[PDB]
Parts: C-alpha cells; sequence; structure tokens
C-alpha cells in the first residue's frame, strides 16, 4: 500500500546531533514517509557547502523519492572537496566513497565552535590506509594491522606494520582547513516503487540553493 | 534494566593508580567498539581509547603514556588502567558502545566518579 506523507522530515536528528560519528565508522538514518522542504532547510543553519549531483537542484520542493539516507560524519576542512563524485585521498579511497553516478547533496559547515577545544579534540577519528580502495557507500570499521612493506606482521602491530586509525587533532586557533566540518550525505533512492519522500504540495522552487 | 555497568573507581591519590572495570550484559557491546570517555568538571567530553572486536586498542595520543585498556571476553568485562593520576584527572567515567558512530548510534553506561586529591 502507498504509504502516508504528511509529517515534516526529521533533519534536525541529524543535523542537530550532539555528536557526529568519526568518518570511519560514518552514520547512516533511513529517512521516510515525510515532507522534505529543502528551503526550510537550507536557511536553518548557515552552510558552506550545499551542492547537488545527479538531480535538479532547483526542483528539490517538487521531486519525490523511495527513501533519503542521511550520512553524517566531522572530516577536517581541506577534505571536504573529496565528499563528491570521483575524488581521491585518504577520505575517499579509505573512509567514504560516493559513487560516480551519484543522486543526492552534500552538506557541509564549520564546526570548529562545537568540535575543537583547546589543547586540542582528539574524539574523532580517521582511516590512514587500505589494501584496496572502498567501494561507494561502504563502511570499513576493521581493525587487520595493515602491512605497510616487505615485513610479514602475522597480526602483529610494530616495524613496518601499522595500526590503521588515526585522531584528528581540532584546536580552536587551527587553520580553517585543519579546523572540523560536519557532514551530512542526502543520498535520493530511486527504486521503481511508491514514493515515500516529497516535497512540500505547496513550494517555492528551490531557488536559494543557486544563489551562494 | 542496565546493560553497560561501570565499577571500580573512588578515591585516589595524586600520583596513585586507579583501575576500572565495565561489565556488558552481551558480547555484541564489543561489535563494533568499545570505550573509555570521561567528563571533567568544567571540561567538554573526553575519548580516552577503544577496544575493537578485533581485541586491538586504540587510546588517545595524548593520553596513551598514562592508560591501558584490556578485556576478559568470558565475564564480557574492559578494564581501564591509568597512572599517575592527577587532579585533573577527577570525572566521571564512562563506558561507551559504539562511540565513534556518533550520539545517535552509540550506548552509554552509568558512569562512575574518580575523585582525585590529597
Ligand atoms: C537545529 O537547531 C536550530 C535551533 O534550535 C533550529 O533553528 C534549526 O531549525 C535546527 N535544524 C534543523 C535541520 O532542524
Amino acid at each position: 500500500r502507498f504509504p502516508n506523507i504528511t509529517n515534516l522530515c526529521p533533519f534536525g536528528e541529524v543535523f542537530n546531533a550532539t555528536r557526529f560519528a568519526s568518518v570511519y565508522a560514518w552514520n547512516r538514518k533511513r529517512i521516510s514517509n515525510c515532507v522534505a522542504d529543502y528551503s526550510v532547510l537550507y536557511n536553518s543553519a548557515s552552510f558552506s557547502t550545499f551542492k547537488c549531483y545527479g538531480v535538479s537542484p532547483t526542483k528539490l520542493n517538487d521531486l519525490c523519492f523511495t527513501n533519503v539516507y542521511a550520512d553524517s560524519f566531522v572530516i577536517r576542512g581541506d577534505e571536504v572537496r573529496q565528499i563528491a563524485p570521483g575524488q581521491t585521498g585518504k577520505i575517499a579511497d579509505y573512509n567514504y566513497k560516493l559513487p560516480d553516478d551519484f543522486t543526492g547533496c552534500v552538506i557541509a559547515w564549520n564546526s570548529n565552535n562545537l568540535d575543537s577545544k583547546v589543547g586540542g579534540n582528539y574524539n574523532y577519528l580517521y582511516r590512514l590506509f587500505r589494501k584496496s580502495n572502498l567501494k561507494p557507500f561502504e563502511r570499513d570499521i576493521s581493525t587487520e594491522i595493515y602491512q605497510a612493506g616487505s615485513t610479514p606482521c602475522n597480526g602483529v602491530e610494530g616495524f613496518n606494520c601499522y595500526f590503521p586509525l588515526q585522531s584528528y587533532g581540532f584546536q580552536p586557533t587551527n587553520g580553517v582547513g585543519y579546523q572540523p566540518y560536519r557532514v551530512v550525505v542526502l543520498s535520493f533512492e530511486l527504486l521503481h516503487a511508491p514514493a515515500t519522500v516529497c516535497g512540500p504540495k505547496k513550494s517555492t522552487e528551490f531557488l536559494e540553493v543557486l544563489f551562494q | 534494566e542496565v546493560q553497560l555497568v561501570e565499577s571500580g573507581g573512588g578515591l585516589v591519590q595524586p600520583g596513585g593508580s586507579l583501575r576500572l572495570s565495565c561489565a556488558a550484559s552481551d558480547f555484541s557491546f564489543y561489535d563494533y567498539e568499545m570505550s573509555w570517555v570521561r567528563q571533567a568538571p568544567g571540561k567538554a567530553l573526553e575519548w580516552i581509547g577503544s577496544m575493537y572486536h578485533s581485541g586491538r586498542t586504540y587510546i588517545n595520543p595524548s593520553l596513551k603514556s598514562l592508560v591501558t585498556i584490556s578485556r576478559d571476553n568470558s565475564k564480557n568485562t574492559l578494564y581501564l588502567q591509568m597512572n599517575s593520576l592527577r587532579a585533573e584527572d577527577t570525572a566521571m567515567y564512562y563506558c561507551v558502545s559504539n562511540w565513534a558512530s556518533g550520539s545517535t548510534g552509540d550506548y552509554w553506561g552509568q558512569g562512575t566518579l574518580v575523585t582525585v586529591s590529597s
């Protein structure tokens, strides 16, 4: 049976969460049976990135989807550009990979005020390396020893054998490329099935996304 | 009822050690991570270290010289050992499952208070 689409989508539970995931353990939340008003989301805060792929950005208040997935994590400023299709680097290769045919939006903002501390916040981690690149929307939460050279590890950390996770360090005096950014990736599912997420019935065209 | 219970914990002299423990209802609480986290008065939540499902550990790089984390799998119990404690180390100490998943995907213990002074 076709779904009820009357409630407003609970974007606040994602965007306003107290503590974000570490990027290697990025958190996914399914969004369904609700009305996504992107004009309201866009005006809810000052975002430094708000870019959509695989979809017309101005049509977002009129488009319908079978599901929306909201993926959230923290990275440093210089890495936000890697959250896009066809990028490479430590984040895109080993932590969070978007597909080439990505359908969704990437939303990010500077969280120096919340996520950095005098003396340094080490609470957020990233993965340093993997034997192979992540597939799109793959999550790796394992902690196997990575053989960085020609010495066999036999499961032991040591010479040329590295533990694969690493703390960021977030102090408010960091340069902006080393300051924390909270990221939300909205993935739009398009299965051949009844829509469960739609824009508002009486909607303005989502024009404000053009004038950043 | 409560699924994550810290014990140990109480008064410590400056320069002393304390060992904390955390008993889990189930071993799935170590999938994928179990963490020790503390909160000092005045201060923000500070992650101390984690033990991952594999049995390996990663410690806050600014505290690694003072902290050890270990597990007893039969008892579903995680241990925190800290040495050379100072007044700064007075805090509520918590055991958190899947801390790296953020506040919407984690599971918190009740906490145990550790107080340092003369
Ligand atoms: C998050 O918090 C602020 C203030 O409480 C609010 O104005 C904003 O709408 C919230 N963001 C979302 C996406 O709901």
